C-alpha cells in the first residue's frame, strides 16, 4: 500500500566546489573498499565553473542506450549552464557516470548498507542531505489496451501485429 | 607495487620536442619523501652552479606531493622548483587548487622541463597520451583567459590548466604561474617558464590512485575531519579572528581590518598609519567587499573555502585569497576598490602580488626624490590610481623604464644608481619581503627571516604563537590540549612567556628556546611541501589537524613505507639541508643571511649574533652557514660532503 | 563527422503562456490538429509565478526503472521540484507519459516538418534550436518509437498478455 | 459529436451537496454561441425577478468560452454570471489566466451553483471526479494564499484555483474572485460566492479537446500569429504608446504616465491635476516600478504578456495589470509606491480595484465636509496613507462604518443621508464608474455609458479611434489597410472626422454615425465574451487580429456549425438583447440610462435625447428602452415577447 522514496537535497548555493564528495564516493565504491580513488568513477559529479558562479552536484541516474534527438541547454537567472547540464543519465554522449576504462554505467545506490551516505558525511559545509517519505505504492490493465490502440492508429494495425512477433 | 606516489615522471626536452616517461627510484622516496624533497635531489645533481636561470640547462619542475590524489583532506599542492632569475638561488613555489591531484590521476609524480622551445607551445597530458601543442594563437593572453580558450579547443572541460600571462612571456623576474584559484607566485618561476617558450601545462587524469593500507588510511582521514569540526566550534580563545581558525589567512571572510591596516606599512613598505581604520573607512571597505565577493570556494578536497571569486563592475571575474587583498591598496595609499580592480589585471598578467606593488611604490619614491625624472615616464597620467595602472603595463611589456623595473627592486636600484639602492630597503637575498616594519626585535622572527630558504616569512611561521597571553590562566588553558607539540617543553616555554617584564622579548624566550621553536615551525613546513599537504591545515595555523605525531601514520598507511616520528624528523632535516647545500653551491654565505637594516627600530647586535650562532650549531652547520661534513654523513648526504671538499667549500 | 542538435532554452525570457504545450500536443494528435491536450505535449513548462520559476522541459529518453534516490535543487535562491530538471520518461510521474495509457513520449524536433512548432509558436523567442558537427562517433542504439512503446508495454504487462490483446484487436 | 465545446455542464446544489453532470442542447449553441450568451439563457428562464441576490435561488455560473481550450491565441476567458447585490441587475464578469481552459480539459463548459452551503466549502474537479470539500481551515485566508494551501493539500501543483478573500466571505458588494494573475472583478460576484459559502473552485483537467476542421482551424491560428507579429512591428502611427499596440492597456510596461495622471480625476473622481507629471515625479515612479516589477507574464496561450508580478519589500508577491496600478494611488493623492503596497492587500482580500478606492475617497470627503464625524472612525490614524489602510480593513470586516461602506457609494450615501447622496456623483445604475470627467460632450461615449450592460466604459469601447487625426494624410494612411471594418462607411467617417471645426464633436460624427459606431464596438465585445477570446486581441485594441470577417471562420472550423458574417452579427444581437431583456424584467428603464450629472462640463439635452432615441431604434427597442415584440420575434426570442406581454411590460 505504501513505499518509501528518498530525496537528495542539494543546496548548490552552499557548495564550494571542493569535489570531496567525488573523492569519498569513488574511494568507497572501490574494490577492495578505499584501496584507491578516482573522481571519474564517482556516482556524484560536480558541475564546476567558478568563473560562471556555477557549482552543481550531479548524481548518477539511469542507463539509456541512445542519446536524445535534441540536447538541451538552459539559461537560468543569468547563468549559462552546459548542454545536458542537469541530466543524471548514463548516456552514450558523455563519460559522466560511466567507467573511465570500460564504459559500463554507474549508479548511485545511496551506499546501500552504510549507516550514512558518504558523500553527505564528507560534505562538511552541509550542501547535501537525504530525506524520506511514504508514498502510495503503484496500483490497471485497461491502460495497456488504450496504449495498444494508440500505437495502431499511428503506425498501422498490421505493423504493430508483425512487430509483436519479436 | 608503488603506493600514494605513481612512481613515474615525465621528462620533457623543449629543444628537441622529446617526451619520455621514466620510472623513479623508491629509495629516493624513503630519503626525501616527495614533493619539494625529491625536487631538491633532482636539481642538486642535474643543475651545477655554472647554470644560469635563463639557460637551456636550467630545469623547471612541476611536482605533486606524495599524498596528493589520496583522500587526505586538503592534500593538493603543486611544488614548482627552479633556479630563480632574481635571487640566483633555488626557487620553490607552492600552488594549491586542483592541478596536482589531476597529475596523479594522470599517472605521474612530476614533470621535468629542460631546454627551450623556439616557438610558443603548451604541453597536453591526457593519461598515457602526452603531446606538445602550438600556442602561437595564445600569445599575450592572460593566464585565466588562456585556460578557457585551451579547454574549448581540446574539448576538455574537466582539464586542469596552469599558465603564464604576458609577464611570464616577457620574463618578468616576479612573474607567476596561475591556475583558477591558485598561484605559484614568488621567485620568478613564471619567468623561467616563459623563457623556455612554455605557455601552459594542461592535464587530464582518470586513472585510479592507490594507498597501501586502505582501512587505516581512511581512518586517519576521518580523524582529521573530526578535528576540523571540533576546531571550528572551538577557535583559539582571546585571539584576533584571523589567527583563531584553520586555513590560510581568512582575509576573504569577515574580520575588522584594524590590526592589518595599522601595522602593515603603506607605500614602499614605508608609512605606518596609526589611526587609519576609522568608522568611515570600515563601512566603505565592507560595502566594496560585499558587492565584489561572489562566493567563497575551496581547493581540492577541503572544506575551509579560503579563496573567493571577485567580480568588479566591467571586469572579468578572478579569484583572490590572503594578503593580495591588501598589498596593492596599501602600496598605492588607496582604497579597497582600487586594490581589487588592479589585482584583476595583475592576476591575468601573472605577477607576484608581493613584489609587484612594492616595485611600483619603489619607482614612485625615486620619482619623488628626483632620482628618476618625468622623462623616464612618458605619458604619465596625473591621478595616483591611474599612475599605477600606467606603470603596471610598462612593467609587463618591459617598455622603457618598465624593462628596468621588471627586474625587481634590487637589480633595478643597482642599474639606476644615484643612491637608488637606499630605497630598496626591504630585500633579503634580493627578494622583496612582506611590508612589515616592527619596533622591538623579535628573536624568533629574526632567525626565520635570516635562514628561511623560501625567503618569505609567512611560509615558515605557524606552530608557535606569535604573541604571549597577558593572564597566566589563558596560557594554562591553551597548553592543556596542545597535542601537536613534539616535546612537553614547548608548553612550558609558552607558560613562562609574557608580553611585558623580565620574561618578555627579546631576552625571552632564551636563545636556545628560540632555536628549538624556529626549528619546529620550519620542519612542519618542509613536511607539508613534500607531502603536498596544504599548510592551512598543517604548518600554518595554531593547533592543526595534521602534526608530527599523526603524519608518520599517514605516510606509512598511504605510501607503504616504514615511518615514525623520529625517522620523519630526520627525513625533513635531510632534504632541508640538501636545499641549504644547493644554495651554498650557488654562492650563499652567512653574510647574505641578514634582515633589512630598518626591519626593527630596536636592534641588538650581540644578541642577534648569538641567535644565529646557536641556530647554525643546532642545524649542524658551521659558523659560515655551511653544513659540516659530519652532519652531512649522518644524514646520508655523503655525496654532498665530498663535492664540498672537492669544490673547496669545506676543508678536508 | 555527425550532427548533434541543441535546444536553447532561455528560461529568463519565458512568460509561462504554455503556447508550446498547446501546439506540440495539437500537432501530435491523430489526425494532426484534430485536438490538443497539454498533458501529452513533448514539452512541459515548470511554472510557479509566486516563486518566479518558469522552466520549459523537453521529453527525453525512456527509463523503465526509477532512480534509487531522487534529487531536489536549491539554486540561486530558488527551490525547484524533486526531479524538476529530469527529461526522463519515467514511471515516477506523469510528465512525458500519455495520461490514459502511460506510453512514453519523446521529442523528435518535429521530424519531417519545416521547423519545430514550439519554437515557431514561442513568439517572445525563449526557445531555439541550433546544430553543430562533431567528430565523435554516434553510439546510440537507434530504436523506433513503436518499438520503444511496444517494449514499455511488454515490460509492464508481460509478453504473452500484450501479444494476445494485439491478436484480439487486429 | 460536439466540437470546441465539451457539451456538458456541472449542476451543483450547495444546500443538498448534490453534484450532477448534464448534457447541453446543441441548439442553444447555434443561437447564443456560448460563454456569456448561454449564461444569459440560463439566467433568463431560471432566475425570475422576485429572486434576490443573496437568496438560495440566485445562481452563480462559471463559464468557459466556446473556443477556450483550442489552439486559438489568447482564447482563455472565464465568464462569471449572477445577479448583482449592488445594482440588482445582471452581473457578468470576465477572468483571464488559465482557469477556463483547464475546465474544458476537465470536460465541462459550465458550472452552475445554486443554494447555499451552511459551512465554508470548496469544489474540487479532477476530470470525471468531482467533490465538495470542507474549507473551514481556509476561513479568512487571502485569495492567493488560499490557492497555494489547497494545491498542497490535494497534491495537485498543476491545478487551477479561483478563490475569494475575506471580502467575499463577508459579502462586500464589490468583492472579486481571484486566480493567480486574473480577476473576476466587478459587480460583486465575489459576494454571491461567499454568500453561498463557497471559498474556492479547484479544477484539474487532462482530457483532449477536439475541433471540427483540424487543418483549417490551425491555419486560421497561424494567420492570427502572423498578424500579431506584423502589428508589433507596425504600431498605430502618431498615437500615444498605450493605444498603439495589441493587448490590454499595457500599463505594466513603459510609457510616460503624462496623459493618465493629468486627465484622470484624483480622489473621489474629483480633482484634475493639470501639471502633475513633473520630472521629479516621473523618475520617482520609474524607480519604484523598476524595483517592483519582477516579470511580465501572459495568460494562457498568448504572447502579449500584459500582466506583471509585483514584489514590494516585506510583502507577498501578487500580480497586477491595467488601471489597478493608478486607481489606489490617485484616490489617495499619493505616489506609486503606496498604490502598489495597498493593492497587494486589496488583491488578497478580493476587492474590485475600481470601486474600492472610490468608496474610501468618498468616505473621506464626507468626513471632510462634516457629514461624517470622527466618532464614526474610532482609532483613525493621522497620516493619509495610514488612513486608507485603516479604512480598508474596516470595510472587508464590515466593522462599524465599514459595514455601511461595504455596500458601495450609492447604498452608503442613501443610508448615511445628510446630503451624502451628492457625493456619490460617479455612479451609473448604482455602479461606480472609471474616474474620468471630461470637458466637451462625446456623443459616442455618451451612448456607451448609458446603455452598456457591463456598466463599465473600458469594456465596451475599442474598435473605433477615440480621437481624430489632425492631418488628413494620417487618416488616409490609417483607413488604407483597415480590414476589420464591417462596412466601408466606417473609413469615410474617420476621414471626415476632425479635432476642431465644423466636422468635430459633439456635432460630428452625426447621430446616425455614432449609433453605427457604438453598435459595432459593442458587438465585438459580446462576441468575445461568448467565444472566450481575450478582448486584448479583439474588441479592445485598434486593428486587432480577430475581427468580424475571420471570426465566423473560427466558429465554423472550431465548433463545426454553420456560421457567416451575417449570422454572427445576428447571433451577437440575439443574446445582447436577451441580456437587455433580463435587466428589463428586473426593473430597468430609460430613466436609469443616464450618465453622472457632472460627467461632462458641456451638455446638450436636445442632442443627447436624439442620440438615445436613434440608438434605441437601431437596436429595435421602443422609446423606454424595451425590445419590441417585432424585433424579439425576428431574433427568435418569441418566448421573451410573450412574457413581456403577460407581465404587462409590453402592450398586446
Ligand atoms: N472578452 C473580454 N476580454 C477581456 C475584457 C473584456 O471586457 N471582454 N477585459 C479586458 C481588460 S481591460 C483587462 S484589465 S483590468 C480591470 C478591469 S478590466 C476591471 C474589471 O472588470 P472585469 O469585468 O471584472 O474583468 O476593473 C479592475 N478591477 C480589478 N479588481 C481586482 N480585484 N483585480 C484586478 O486586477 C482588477 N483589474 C481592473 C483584463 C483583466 O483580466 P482579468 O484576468 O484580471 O479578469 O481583461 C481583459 N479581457
Ligand atoms: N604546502 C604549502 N601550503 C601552503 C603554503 C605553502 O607555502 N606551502 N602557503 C599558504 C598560503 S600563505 C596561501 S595564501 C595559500 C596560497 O595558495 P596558492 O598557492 O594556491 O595560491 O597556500 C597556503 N598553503
Ligand atoms: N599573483 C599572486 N601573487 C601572490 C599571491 C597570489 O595569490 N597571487 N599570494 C601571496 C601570498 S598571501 C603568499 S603566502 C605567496 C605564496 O607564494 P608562492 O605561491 O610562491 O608559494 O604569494 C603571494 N603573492
Ligand atoms: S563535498 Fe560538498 S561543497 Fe564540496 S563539492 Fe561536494 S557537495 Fe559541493
Ligand atoms: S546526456 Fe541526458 S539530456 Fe543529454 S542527450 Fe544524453 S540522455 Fe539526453
Ligand atoms: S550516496 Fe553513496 S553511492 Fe551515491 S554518490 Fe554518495 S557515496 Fe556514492
Ligand atoms: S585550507 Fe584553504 S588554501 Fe588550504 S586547501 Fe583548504 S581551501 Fe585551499
Ligand atoms: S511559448 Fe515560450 S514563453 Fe510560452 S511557455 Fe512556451 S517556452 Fe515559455
Ligand atoms: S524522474 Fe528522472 S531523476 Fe527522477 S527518479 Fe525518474 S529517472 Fe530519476
Ligand atoms: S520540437 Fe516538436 S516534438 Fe519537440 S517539443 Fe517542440 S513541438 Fe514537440
Ligand atoms: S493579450 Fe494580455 S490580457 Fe489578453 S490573454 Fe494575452 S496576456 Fe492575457
Ligand atoms: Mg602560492
Ligand atoms: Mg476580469
Ligand atoms: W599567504
Ligand atoms: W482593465
Ligand atoms: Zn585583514
Ligand atoms: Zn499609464
Amino acid at each position: 500500500k505504501k513505499r518509501i522514496v528518498k530525496t537528495i537535497n542539494i543546496d548548490a548555493d552552499k557548495c564550494n566546489g571542493c569535489r570531496a564528495c567525488e573523492v569519498i564516493c569513488s574511494a568507497f565504491h572501490a574494490m577492495p573498499p578505499y584501496s584507491s580513488n578516482n573522481p571519474a568513477r564517482s556516482r556524484v559529479r560536480v558541475v564546476r565553473d567558478p568563473l560562471r558562479d556555477i557549482y552543481v552536484p550531479l548524481y548518477a541516474g539511469e542507463y539509456t542506450e541512445s542519446e536524445c534527438i535534441g540536447r538541451d541547454k538552459f539559461i537560468i537567472d543569468g547563468k549559462e549552464y552546459d548542454e545536458c547540464g542537469f541530466c543524471r543519465a548514463s548516456c552514450p554522449s558523455r563519460d559522466l557516470f560511466r567507467e573511465p576504462d570500460s564504459g559500463l554505467p554507474l549508479k548511485c545506490d545511496l551506499c546501500d548498507g552504510e549507516p550514512e551516505p558518504l558523500c553527505v558525511k564528507w560534505c562538511l559545509v552541509g550542501a547535501l542531505s537525504v530525506t524520506e517519505r511514504e508514498v502510495e505504492e503503484p496500483d490497471k490493465r485497461t491502460e495497456m489496451e488504450i496504449g495498444l490502440e494508440s500505437l495502431i492508429s499511428r503506425f498501422g494495425a498490421d505493423v504493430v501485429a508483425d512487430t509483436v512477433e519479436q | 607495487m608503488r603506493y600514494a606516489e605513481t612512481g613515474y615522471v615525465l621528462e620533457v626536452d623543449l629543444t628537441k620536442g622529446s617526451i619520455e616517461r621514466v620510472a623513479t627510484d623508491p629509495r629516493d622516496t624513503e630519503l626525501y619523501l616527495g614533493g619539494l624533497g625529491t625536487n631538491a635531489k633532482i636539481l642538486w645533481d642535474r643543475v651545477p652552479p655554472e647554470v644560469e636561470p635563463f639557460s637551456p640547462e636550467n630545469l623547471l619542475i612541476f611536482a605533486a606531493g606524495l599524498l596528493c590524489g589520496t583522500p587526505a583532506t586538503g592534500c593538493n599542492r603543486t611544488i614548482v622548483s627552479t633556479v630563480s632569475p632574481q635571487t640566483k638561488l633555488m626557487a620553490f613555489s607552492m600552488m594549491g587548487g586542483f592541478w596536482a591531484p589531476e597529475l596523479k590521476y594522470a599517472g605521474y609524480d612530476k614533470i621535468i622541463f629542460r631546454g627551450k622551445s623556439p616557438e610558443l607551445v603548451y604541453l597536453y597530458i591526457n593519461n598515457d597520451k602526452v603531446e606538445i601543442r602550438d600556442a602561437s594563437h595564445l600569445k599575450g593572453k592572460g593566464a585565466i583567459e588562456t585556460a578557457e580558450i585551451i579547454k574549448k579547443e581540446l574539448n576538455e572541460p574537466r582539464a586542469q590548466v596552469a599558465a603564464i600571462g604576458k609577464a611570464g612571456e616577457n620574463r618578468v623576474f616576479y612573474a607567476s604561474i596561475e591556475q583558477g584559484r591558485s598561484s605559484a607566485s614568488r621567485g620568478g618561476i613564471g619567468a623561467v617558464m616563459g623563457d623556455k617558450g612554455l605557455k601552459a601545462v594542461v592535464v587530464r587524469g582518470t586513472k585510479d590512485l592507490c594507498v597501501a593500507k586502505p582501512e587505516e588510511y581512511i581512518g586517519l582521514c576521518n580523524e582529521v575531519l573530526d578535528y576540523i569540526k571540533h576546531r571550528e566550534e572551538n577557535p583559539i580563545p582571546d585571539v584576533m579572528p584571523i589567527l583563531a581558525g584553520l586555513g590560510s589567512p581568512q582575509e576573504m571572510k569577515v574580520h575588522d581590518e584594524k590590526w592589518h591596516t595599522e601595522n602593515f606599512n603603506w607605500g614602499n613598505a614605508r608609512t605606518r598609519r596609526k589611526d587609519f581604520w576609522t568608522d568611515e573607512v570600515s563601512h566603505a571597505w565592507e560595502k566594496t567587499m560585499d558587492k565584489a565577493r561572489t562566493r567563497l570556494i575551496s581547493c581540492y578536497n577541503c572544506p575551509m573555502k579560503c579563496g573567493a571569486t571577485i567580480s568588479m563592475e566591467g571586469l572579468p571575474t578572478y579569484m583572490m585569497k590572503c594578503f593580495t587583498k591588501l598589498t596593492y591598496t596599501m602600496a598605492a595609499y588607496s582604497d579597497l576598490d582600487f586594490g581589487l580592480r588592479i589585482a584583476q589585471k595583475a592576476t591575468e598578467y601573472g605577477l607576484d602580488g608581493f613584489s609587484a606593488p612594492q616595485v611600483m611604490a619603489f619607482a614612485f619614491e625615486l620619482l619623488e626624490k628626483g632620482i628618476l625624472k618625468d622623462s623616464d615616464f612618458p605619458g604619465l597620467p596625473e591621478g595616483n590610481e591611474e599612475r599605477f595602472f600606467y606603470l603596471l603595463d610598462k612593467i609587463v611589456n618591459r617598455d622603457g623604464i618598465g624593462d628596468i623595473l621588471a627586474n625587481g627592486t634590487y637589480w633595478a636600484a643597482q642599474e639606476i644608481g644615484n643612491g637608488a639602492e637606499d630605497y630598496a630597503h626591504n630585500n633579503i637575498k634580493k627578494h622583496e619581503q612582506l611590508p612589515l616594519k616592527l619596533s622591538m626585535l623579535n628573536p624568533i622572527y629574526y632567525l626565520m627571516y635570516c635562514t628561511g630558504e623560501k625567503i618569505n616569512i609567512t611560509q615558515i611561521e605557524g606552530q608557535f604563537p606569535q604573541a604571549p597571553y597577558p593572564k597566566l590562566e589563558q596560557r594554562e588553558a591553551f597548553v592543556e590540549d596542545w597535542i601537536q607539540v613534539p616535546d612537553e617543553k614547548f608548553k612550558k616555554i609558552f607558560l613562562e612567556w609574557e608580553p611585558r617584564g623580565e620574561k618578555s622579548m627579546p631576552n625571552f624566550p632564551t636563545v636556545d628556546m628560540c632555536c628549538d621553536i624556529v626549528d619546529w615551525q620550519e620542519m612542519m613546513h618542509y613536511i607539508d611541501d613534500a607531502l603536498g599537504q596544504c599548510a592551512g591545515l598543517s604548518s600554518f595555523p595554531l593547533k592543526p589537524p595534521y602534526h608530527i605525531h599523526n603524519y608518520p601514520k599517514f605516510i606509512a598507511a598511504g605510501a607503504g613505507i616504514e615511518m615514525d616520528t623520529e625517522k620523519l624528523k630526520k627525513a625533513a632535516k635531510r632534504y632541508r639541508t640538501l636545499v641549504r647545500a644547493f644554495n651554498i653551491r650557488r654562492g650563499m654565505r652567512r653574510v647574505d643571511e641578514q634582515p633589512p637594516a630598518n626591519h626593527w627600530k630596536n636592534r641588538f647586535p650581540e644578541l642577534e649574533k648569538e641567535l644565529l650562532d646557536s641556530y647554525y650549531k643546532l642545524k649542524g652547520w658551521n659558523d659560515d652557514g655551511i653544513p659540516t661534513k659530519e652532519t652531512l654523513d649522518d644524514l646520508g648526504l655523503g655525496y654532498v660532503g665530498d663535492e664540498f671538499i672537492k669544490r673547496g667549500i669545506l676543508s678536508a
